[PDB]
């Protein structure tokens, strides 16, 4: 796996199992499954008031306030229809599937239920895609607190959409390797003839973050994507949203696989040094031939 | 706020993934990894260096058995990790693909067999603390969590904290006596004979007799024959005679699909119905080093614990693990144990002079609703309590002391 | 290399001034035969610990004795990436410390690696080849760590290209 | 299992209080009348004047190779290092070849004591000094450095 | 190069 | 002159009999192996196995044909040849650490065992009880006793120690021999007396040796220095600081010249000038031999291309640990045997060595 | 003594040495080779990649790739390996003990030198570095302070006029037309005789042929007629397998592309017109001083009789009262490096390095402010 | 050889006599350096005929046939085959490799197998390859006198190496993957 995926496996598995149990005609059993995801997201699939016939899937996010703004539920409503209900106490979004009113083709609703977090993110993000498509300059620009110490500053103009990631890693080894993994991020635009303008900075914050509360500091890195109307059109904005959504998690993932990569080269060099040491052991004059197990040969 | 701790029970034949606080593991995948392997020359540490990003072209779990062009490797053998490159890649896809956990926000509760060498714990700590950077780790013994999985199926008022746990998994069978909540570690027994030895024995039996089994599936068949037509016999030679004189009833048929041309092959399941599980009460059938039945090993385990905790240990022998799901396994175990115990009690009475007849020791073998994943649920209990976050090895402890923080477990003193 | 030539010549000449080891049974315990530099039980069987340094932060500490020599090496570490790589590499060297018969599973505090050559290693194995192994390690460790650094850079570039290609 | 009795009696290291341990003797005349070693003022005078060979010889004229005082030893070591690390890289061979065998056996000690506290370029010159002193004196000098019981 | 010519 | 490698593991110590036809060596284990000279080849004739730890000192009394062996099991044994087998008699040393060296007296009435218990054990016989008993010399000693060598007058005893000092004790036992005659070392000779104690405070003392006439005592240090104390000159010390690796063994081939060896693997010769009181490096005895190279086969080429991706120009490939005088005594020697940590046994010759090098003059 | 390193690091041949010498210490082709087969023999030299002369020696079983293309670095994972092999295998000196003096062709992407500085500081931790233009170093090596350099580098050709030490950055001209393009052209025109060279190991043989038999014609049409009318201009070369080839007319058609890019299907003008235009770009009152101080450089100007052709072309172009003097030293192949060994050794230059702390303060973009 | 031995007058036709013919071949047959010259010689004088005794007392005499049997190796047109001889096969194999290594292959030609034990086959192979290779390449035919066992001798060298323990096909690895593992573990 190189690119992180956007659909959660536990949601899909649990809902598909419940829908298979309901479609076969078996009586429904209880369900109470709580789990998490990337960026501190918390999922909870349960039943409302012990009602074993309804399954409610709730999600608690970190961009709590940006999703409550007016117009931040157009995509969620459009995709989820009647499944979207009032949030469960303590959570932020909540779907409600009735196991007796499930439409046919139960694969589509489960495929769209595993992408609940991606859809909550794309709903608060397509606002600026539309602010740019409709040909209006100076539309609202905000800061999505998609994590707790990192921010994503989104701005929409007449001809572009600027996304500035203010990012910082927790561990010291991760910080030291992330400096490299972020310095070398402008060398990617040589792999495709059409890639958004990427700018990296850790000396000083960009001039977009001087009127806003996006996280700044001397340990934070700033990565600016400039998505043009060839990356934010009504046909290639799904991939763009997926990538802008999973960028930080993908960088973290590959920072943590770089170590398991380096370990193999270190083992190789360790063996190469052992081979240089081996020149010190005087070769024996006669060895006793043994067996696969290691016992005496028992024969000539 | 806090996020639930991740529980990853890594067993030899199957790994159970989940988030602590639930009732059953979110995933149960095979503990296998499919990587691209070709014909090369040189050492193993040298042909594993993949150029570019080709070291991320691998799969794990169910998605690694389907791949017909990849080579499937099993990193864990007998519960002891023999390959750490594959184990690190397996762990990284377990964390970043299935659990989807950010390993810096979740405490981790891994598992281990009793006789895991300390260097394995040190390597696991090095992996989880320096590569994945978990804020805390806890490596609990596997069978001791299996005790707290029998409480969901037993009546109220008889859920005890004392019992002998028998965990028979894919690679190892260990016996752990727990008393009042304290693991009696110096009495734990550990035998590397388990499910996979039964599967090798059964395939060797089928291959010496049957014909028509495709070679590339000769193992996959010996699992479907073992986990379907296998039972336990009260006597061996009597069962051989019962199969010889009335073969028309005791000999079954197994019909499988050759997954290359989709044709169907049929084989006869005969003696390997009862010879498979018999390597539990005759371990010499699969490994000529061990010669001691499982009832005698359990009796030695219980007879080595303190005296006044011997009688409750006999009363709550809890089975766990998949390899104990053989029909009438607990029955034969309890029968042999009752024989041994009653004989010992009668000998003690005779030696006493014949004045007192002591209370017959109640022997019970507890099969419950959670055996197949009894370990994981136990973890899901321990990793859901507050006190859990007081027994983990914090990241500070590792940054200060090093991997040697994880070097001790309750099987050895000092 | 050619910038470590006098430093390595001095280290090699100090190595074969020690490593003149002899068999010796312990004095503070009945029949044990233990390396006298590790236990530090008798102060009369311990030679002066000599340091040979090329600059402030690259050095070799040699602690001699009558039946053992402890050679601790503090390697060059220019920045944080080289520090991380040197730590991980020395750790992967310690892991196999029974194939390296003269190695030590834990480095002396303050130093990056440590070898412990007792008298059995100079009776059963070639002495000049042990000296050659130590000097070859000191020659090639910097080069190997620099190649590790270049490998990390290449991995970062490939990851960036694999991401920015999908847009 | 684990031990539930007091095992603190194992932490006390009685071997450091032994009465048959090895104690390094020193001469009574070498303990009473301490030698102050070189005269630093003479060395700075001979260095300002610009004669390197005579300042070198005045640094090795007399040494605290008999005292037990740390201050005099450190001061003498400092002066001889100040002389050694200030030679031109060319006149080292000539200065070395003007010493008796004991002169070399002491210069090697003053060298191996200059590696322990190095500066920006002290070791880069002490290595050349070691090269020449080993060319002249051989491994025997390094061994008389290792097996010494009083350090200078 | 990036545009025009290869390099 | 020859070289014979008995084994690949070190030889702790060796001893010859009177007619130099048999040798007793230590294979670096508990056993003592007695080989016999049969024509040109050696054949092991006896194995003596009674020790619990590896032997560290063997000595063969020529006139009585009794072997004495001391090992790291804190015990000593006296082997006598009954008919065809060597039978051991146990000696009670009463030490609490491993023994290090053993030496018969010249008259074969007692023997000295230097041990790591900071004592010397002078063992003798009690024919009233058939009891091998021992007395202790332990006053000025503060470390292990490494090497021993007896005075020709059967009383004085030179002992080197790990306390950097060479000493000359008086091992007079007043129940096996008469009061000795006055020597230039001193007139008062009670048991345990200290006749001489060197002034060195650097480097251990690996080997001490008395002169042929018992008027000079020479020794070698780990400090690379070889020293000689003369008794006819108010016990004056003449030292020579070598520029090679240290020495481990030495002997007196004449009253003026020494043959030492050590961590260099080749024997060197020193000379003493009594008219000036100073040692002189007589020079290396061995001629540097050119070791022939061998072409590699295909099985060995691949075996050492897969596994590993002579340097020394002497007979011994490891340090020489013991030098004995084969024939000629110490007044005019003609053959000396060296054994080292490579299992080899080099029987040298003084005449051939003096012939090969004409720049080599033996004082 | 401690002295700055001078690394030419051209497009086709990496030349490195110490400052203060009169010859580069190490000279080797800047190529990286990787095997394209699978070993079968156990323990016999299984390593990832060969670089430098080792790759040339084992070029039969490797695929060779050049990191620098047309004076531009197009593969950094290989340029890093090139510099690593230069530091630790050829010069055998620690990189963080000496300042470095790198070279770059003029009119080049700023990202190139920015990444050069970033690599030299973050990876190798050199205490100081500098990136000078190649033509300026060539002029320094020539030993004068005025003239027009024409560095026909192997990877790239460029002309840089200089007057009294005042470079004119508006008259510099760059032409991506040099040794590698001539090698490819020779490979393309050798097929007429019947010799087919496709793989890279064969391109190396073609370069060895070019570097040995090719020569520039004083008059193209005359030489063509002579080669067509008489078989007295053919030469014989032995490939490294025993085969013998005989090339005639081709000999002077390969280097003739330099003066007629139309052969290679380019719209550009020959190097003679390039130099003339770069001269006419300057103000008139100095042009004469340039006409008499035209300096050649680079390994592509080693063809026999190129000075004569250049002088004839420029004399035909320039007015008939200016003295044309093509300064072509017989050591030109290393002039770019030689001037380096001079510039890094001067005493008035030791304040023009890019110190490590300057970079740590101002980012890698300081190369544009410090280096001209 | 069984075919051409009839023209003389001897008929071996059963599979038990093929062994006799094989012994005749490996004891008498040899390779002629110049085929036509040797043919004209043995056809003009009885100086090449050799006599072999069958296991029942009969003696047979073979002349021209002696070098006609192995000559089939260098021109299979005798057996009615189209493929080139072994010398041209080796030369083609060499010419298929890249140009930079051929010179190193020419000087390192190695023979093996018991069929290359014919007297005077190294000289024939050298004389034949030298006619096909450029006049500047040096052709070395490294034919050791232990060529018949060479394939085994290299095996013992290989199976005695240290790293070879990492190239086995362990029984466990087969028990889980069937016979399809040899194509992954062994080229
Ligand atoms: N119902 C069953 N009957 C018999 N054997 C079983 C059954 N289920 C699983 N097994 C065996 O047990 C092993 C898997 O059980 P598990 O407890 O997951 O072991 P582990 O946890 O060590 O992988 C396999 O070898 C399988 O063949
Ligand atoms: N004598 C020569 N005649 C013709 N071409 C040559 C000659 N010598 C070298 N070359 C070619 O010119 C180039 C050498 O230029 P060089 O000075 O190495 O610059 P760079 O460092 O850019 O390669 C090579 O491509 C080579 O093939
Ligand atoms: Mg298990
Ligand atoms: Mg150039």
């Amino acid at each position: 796996m190189i690119l992180l995926e956007v659909n959660n496996r536990i949601i899909e598995e649990t809902l598909a199992l419940k829908f298979e149990n309901a479609a076969a005609g078996n009586k429904p059993e209880a369900v109470e499954v709580t789990f998490a995801d990337f960026d501190g997201v918390l999922y909870h699939i349960s039943n409302p008031n012990g009602d074993k016939t309804k399954v409610m899937v709730s999600i608690s996010l970190k961009f709590y306030k940006e999703l409550q703004a007016h117009g931040a539920d157009e995509l969620l409503k459009r995709v989820y229809g009647s499944f979207l209900v009032n949030p469960e106490s303590g959570y932020n979004v909540s779907l409600l599937y009735d196991l007796e009113n499930l439409p046919a083709s139960k694969d589509s609703i489960v495929h769209q239920a595993g992408m609940l977090k991606r859809n909550c993110f794309a709903s608060v993000f397509e606002k600026y895609f539309q602010f740019q498509e409709e040909g209006k300059e100076g539309e609202n620009r905000a800061v999505i607190h998609y994590r707790d110490d990192e921010t994503m500053y989104v701005e929409s103009k007449k001809d572009r959409v600027t996304v500035v990631f203010s990012t910082v890693f927790k561990d010291d080894d991760d910080v030291v390797i992330g400096k490299v993994f972020m310095q070398e991020f402008k060398e990617g635009r040589r792999a495709s003839h059409t890639a958004p303008q990427v700018l990296f900075s850790h000396r000083e914050p960009p001039l977009e973050l001087k009127d806003t509360d996006a996280a700044v500091g001397d340990n934070i890195g700033y990565i600016t994507f400039v998505l043009f109307p060839r990356h934010t059109n009504a046909s290639a904005r799904d991939n763009t949203i997926n990538l802008i959504h999973t960028f930080r998690d993908y960088l973290h993932y590959h920072i943590k696989c770089s170590k398991a990569y380096i370990h193999t080269r270190m083992r190789a060099k360790t063996s190469d040094f052992l081979k240089v040491l081996n020149r010190a052991r005087p070769d024996a004059e006669k060895k006793e031939m043994k067996t696969i197990t290691g016992k005496t040969f028992s024969s000539r | 706020g806090r996020l639930p701790a991740c529980v990853v029970d890594c067993g030899t034949g199957y790994t159970k993934l989940g988030y602590a606080g639930n009732t059953e593991p979110q995933f149960i995948i095979p503990s296998c990894i499919a990587i691209k392997e070709s014909a090369k020359v040189g050492d193993q540490a040298q042909r594993r260096v993949m150029k570019g990003v080709d070291d991320l072209d691998f799969f794990i779990g169910d998605e690694a058995i389907e791949k017909p062009t990849y080579a499937t490797k099993w990193p864990i053998r007998h519960g002891i990790v023999e390959d750490w490159d594959l184990m690190e890649r397996f762990m990284e896809q377990v964390i970043f693909k299935y659990l989807r956990a950010e390993p810096e926000d979740h405490y981790f509760l891994l598992t281990e067999p009793p006789l895991n060498t300390p260097e394995n714990r040190e390597y696991t700590a090095e992996i989880m603390f320096e590569s994945f950077n978990v804020p805390g780790l806890y490596i609990a013994v596997q069978a001791v969590l299996a005790l707290a999985a029998s409480w969901t199926s037993r009546q109220v008022g008889e859920r005890t904290l004392t019992g002998t746990v028998i965990d028979s998994g894919d690679g190892v069978t260990h016996v752990i006596p727990v008393a009042e909540g304290y693991v009696i570690g110096s009495c734990i027994k550990h035998i590397p004979i388990a499910g996979r030895d039964i599967t090798y024995f059964i395939q060797q039996l089928l291959r010496d007799r049957e014909v028509g089994i495709p070679p590339e599936q000769s193992l996959e068949t010996a699992k479907a024959v073992k986990e379907r037509y296998s039972y336990v016999c009260p006597d061996l030679v009597k069962e051989f005679n019962k199969y010889d004189t009335d073969g028309s009833k005791w000999i079954k048929q197994y019909t499988g699909i050759n997954a290359i041309s989709k044709k169907e092959f049929s084989i006869d399941v005969g003696y390997e119905r009862f010879l498979g599980p018999e390597i539990f009460f005759h371990p010499e059938f699969a490994n000529p080093d061990f010669t001691q039945p499982i009832s005698e090993v359990v009796d030695e385990v219980i007879q080595n614990c303190p005296i006044d905790v011997r009688r409750p240990l006999y009363k709550n022998i809890v089975l766990s693990g998949g390899s104990t799901m053989f029909r009438d396994f607990g029955r034969r175990l309890q029968r042999d144990l009752k024989r041994t115990v009653d004989a010992r009690l009668k000998l003690s009475e005779e030696l006493s002079g014949g004045r007192l007849k002591p209370k017959p020791i109640d022997v019970q073998v507890i099969t419950h609703h959670m055996q197949r994943y009894a370990v994981w649920f136990g973890g899901s209990m321990l990793a859901s309590t507050p006190e859990f976050y007081q027994v983990c090895h914090t990241k500070k402890d590792y940054e200060e002391i090093g991997p040697s923080i994880c070097r001790h477990n309750p099987v050895f003193g000092v | 290399t050619a910038t470590l030539r006098p430093y390595l010549s001095a280290v090699r000449a100090t190595l074969q001034a020690a490593l003149c080891l002899e068999n010796f049974s312990s004095q503070v315990v009945e029949r044990h035969n233990k390396p006298e530099v590790e236990v530090r039980s008798s102060k009369e069987l311990l030679l002066q610990p000599v340091t040979i340094s090329r600059n402030e932060k690259e050095k070799v500490l040699i602690e001699g004795s009558i039946n053992s020599v402890r050679v601790s090496i503090a390697v060059k570490q220019a920045d944080e990436i080289e520090k991380i790589l040197c730590h991980k590499f020395m750790r992967f060297m310690m892991m196999r410390a029974e194939n390296f018969f003269i190695l030590r599973r834990k480095p002396v505090e303050g130093y990056d690696i440590s070898f412990l050559i007792t008298n059995f290693h100079t009776e059963q194995m070639y002495k000049h080849k042990l000296v050659d192994f130590v000097i070859h390690f000191m020659e090639e460790i910097d080069k190997e760590i620099s190649e590790m650094k270049l490998s990390v850079n290449a991995r970062a570039r490939i990851v960036a290209e694999e991401f920015l290609k999908n847009f | 299992a684990r031990n539930t009795l007091s095992s603190r009696f194992r932490r006390v290291d009685i071997d450091e209080f032994d009465e048959n341990k090895f104690v390094d003797e020193q001469e009574e005349a070498a303990a009473a009348a301490a030698e102050p070693g070189p005269d630093p003022s003479e060395v700075d005078g001979l260095l300002r004047q610009g004669d390197m060979l005579r300042a070198f010889h005045a640094a090795l004229r007399n040494s605290p190779v008999n005292t037990k005082n740390q201050a005099v030893k450190e001061r003498a070591q400092g002066v001889v290092l100040k002389v050694l690390t200030n030679f031109k890289s060319s006149e080292i061979e000539q200065a070395v070849q003007s010493l008796d065998r004991n002169g070399v056996d002491l210069l090697m000690k003053y060298i191996y004591k200059g590696f322990e506290k190095p500066t920006e370029n002290s070791s880069a010159v002490l290595l050349q000094w070691h090269e020449k002193a080993l060319a002249v004196g051989g491994l025997g000098s390094i061994i008389r450095v290792l097996t010494a019981r009083k350090t200078v | 190069w990036x545009a025009x010519c290869p390099a | 002159m020859a070289y014979h490698s008995f084994l690949v593991e070190p030889i702790s110590c060796h001893a010859w009999n009177k007619d130099r036809t048999q040798i007793a060596i230590c294979p670096n284990n508990h056993e003592v192996h007695i080989y016999e000279k049969s024509g040109a080849k050696w054949t092991k004739v006896h194995e003596l196995k009674e020790h619990n730890g590896q032997v560290t000192g063997i000595d063969w009394a020529p006139e009585s044909n009794r072997i004495v062996t001391c090992g790291t099991d804190r015990n000593a044994y006296v082997w006598t040849l009954k008919g065809r087998t060597w039978k051991p008699t146990l000696v009670i040393l009463r030490i609490n650490r491993a023994a290090r060296c053993v030496r018969w007296a010249p008259n074969e009435n007692k023997f000295a065992v230097g041990s790591g218990s900071r004592v010397i054990s002078i063992c003798y016989f009690e024919q009233e009880n058939d009891w091998w008993v021992c007395k202790h010399i332990k006053k000025p000693i503060r470390s292990t006793v490494l090497s021993l060598d007896w005075h020709p007058n059967n009383v004085l005893l030179a002992a080197g120690s790990c306390d950097f000092k060479c000493r000359i004790f008086s091992a007079y036992i007043k129940e096996v021999e008469e009061r000795p005659a006055p020597t230039p070392w001193g007139s008062k000779m009670p048991f345990g007396e200290l006749m001489f104690e060197s002034s060195s405070s650097c480097g251990w003392v690996h080997g001490v040796c008395f002169s042929a006439s018992g008027s000079r005592v020479a020794w070698v240090s780990h400090d690379s220095t070889v020293c000689l104390a003369d008794a006819d000159k108010k016990m004056a010390v003449a030292t020579l600081a070598s520029e090679t690796l240290p020495l481990l063994a030495l002997t007196f081939i004449t009253d003026n010249s020494l043959v030492a060896a050590g961590h260099d693997c080749f024997p060197v010769l020193f000379t003493y000038d009594a008219a000036a009181g100073m040692l002189s490096f007589g020079g290396r005895l061995d001629v540097p031999k050119q070791s022939s190279q061998r072409g590699l086969t295909a099985r060995e080429r691949f075996q050492n291309l897969d596994k590993k991706a002579a340097g020394l120009d002497s007979l011994h490939k490891n340090s020489v640990s013991q030098i004995s005088v084969l024939s000629g005594g110490k007044a005019k020697c003609s053959q000396f045997c060296t054994t080292g940590m490579d299992g080899g046994m080099s029987i040298w010759d003084v005449k051939s060595l003096e012939s090969a090098l004409k720049d080599l003059k033996i004082k | 003594d401690i002295a700055a390193l001078v690394v030419d690091n051209g497009s086709g041949m990496c030349k490195a040495g110490f400052a203060g010498d009169d010859a580069p210490r190490a000279v080797f082709p800047s190529i990286v080779g990787r095997p394209r087969h699978q070993g079968v023999m156990v323990g016999m030299g299984q390593k990832d990649s060969y670089v430098g002369d080792e790759a040339q020696s084992k070029r039969g079983i490797l695929t060779l790739k050049y990191p620098i293309e047309h004076g531009i670095v197009t593969n950094w994972d290989d340029m890093e390996k090139i510099w690593h092999h230069t530091f630790y295998n050829e010069l055998r000196v620690a990189p963080e003990e000496h300042p470095v003096l790198l070279t770059e062709a003029p009119l080049n992407p700023k990202a190139n030198r920015e990444k050069m500085t970033q690599i030299m500081f973050e990876t190798f931790n050199t205490p100081a570095m500098y990136v000078a233009i190649q033509a300026v170093l060539s002029l320094y090596a020539s030993g004068r302070t005025t003239g027009i350099v024409m560095d026909s580098g192997d990877g790239v050709t460029h002309t840089v006029p200089i007057y009294e030490g005042y470079a004119l950055p508006h008259a510099i001209l760059r032409l991506d037309l040099a040794g590698r393009d001539l090698t490819d052209y020779l490979m393309k025109i050798l097929t007429e005789r019947g010799y087919s060279f496709t793989t890279t190991a064969e391109r190396e043989i073609v370069r060895d042929i070019k570097e040995k038999l090719c020569y520039v014609a004083l008059d193209f049409e005359q030489e063509m007629a002579t080669a067509a009318s008489s078989s007295s201009l053919e030469k014989s070369y032995e490939l490294p397998d025993g085969q013998v080839i005989t090339i005639g007319n081709e000999r002077f058609r390969c280097p003739e592309a330099l003066f007629q890019p139309s052969f290679l299907g380019m719209e550009s003008c020959g190097i003679h017109e390039t130099t003339f235009n770069s001269i006419m770009k300057c103000d008139v009152d100095i042009r004469k001083d340039l006409y008499a101080n035209t300096v050649l450089s680079g390994g592509t100007t080693m063809y026999p009789g190129i000075a004569d052709r250049m002088q004839k072309e420029i004399t035909a172009l320039a007015p008939s009262t200016m003295k044309i003097k093509i300064i072509a030293p017989p050591e030109r192949k290393y002039s770019v490096w030689i001037g380096g060994s001079i510039l890094a050794s001067l005493s008035t230059f030791q304040q023009m390095w890019i110190s490590k702390q300057e970079y740590d303060e101002s980012g890698p973009s300081i190369v544009h402010r410090k280096c001209f």
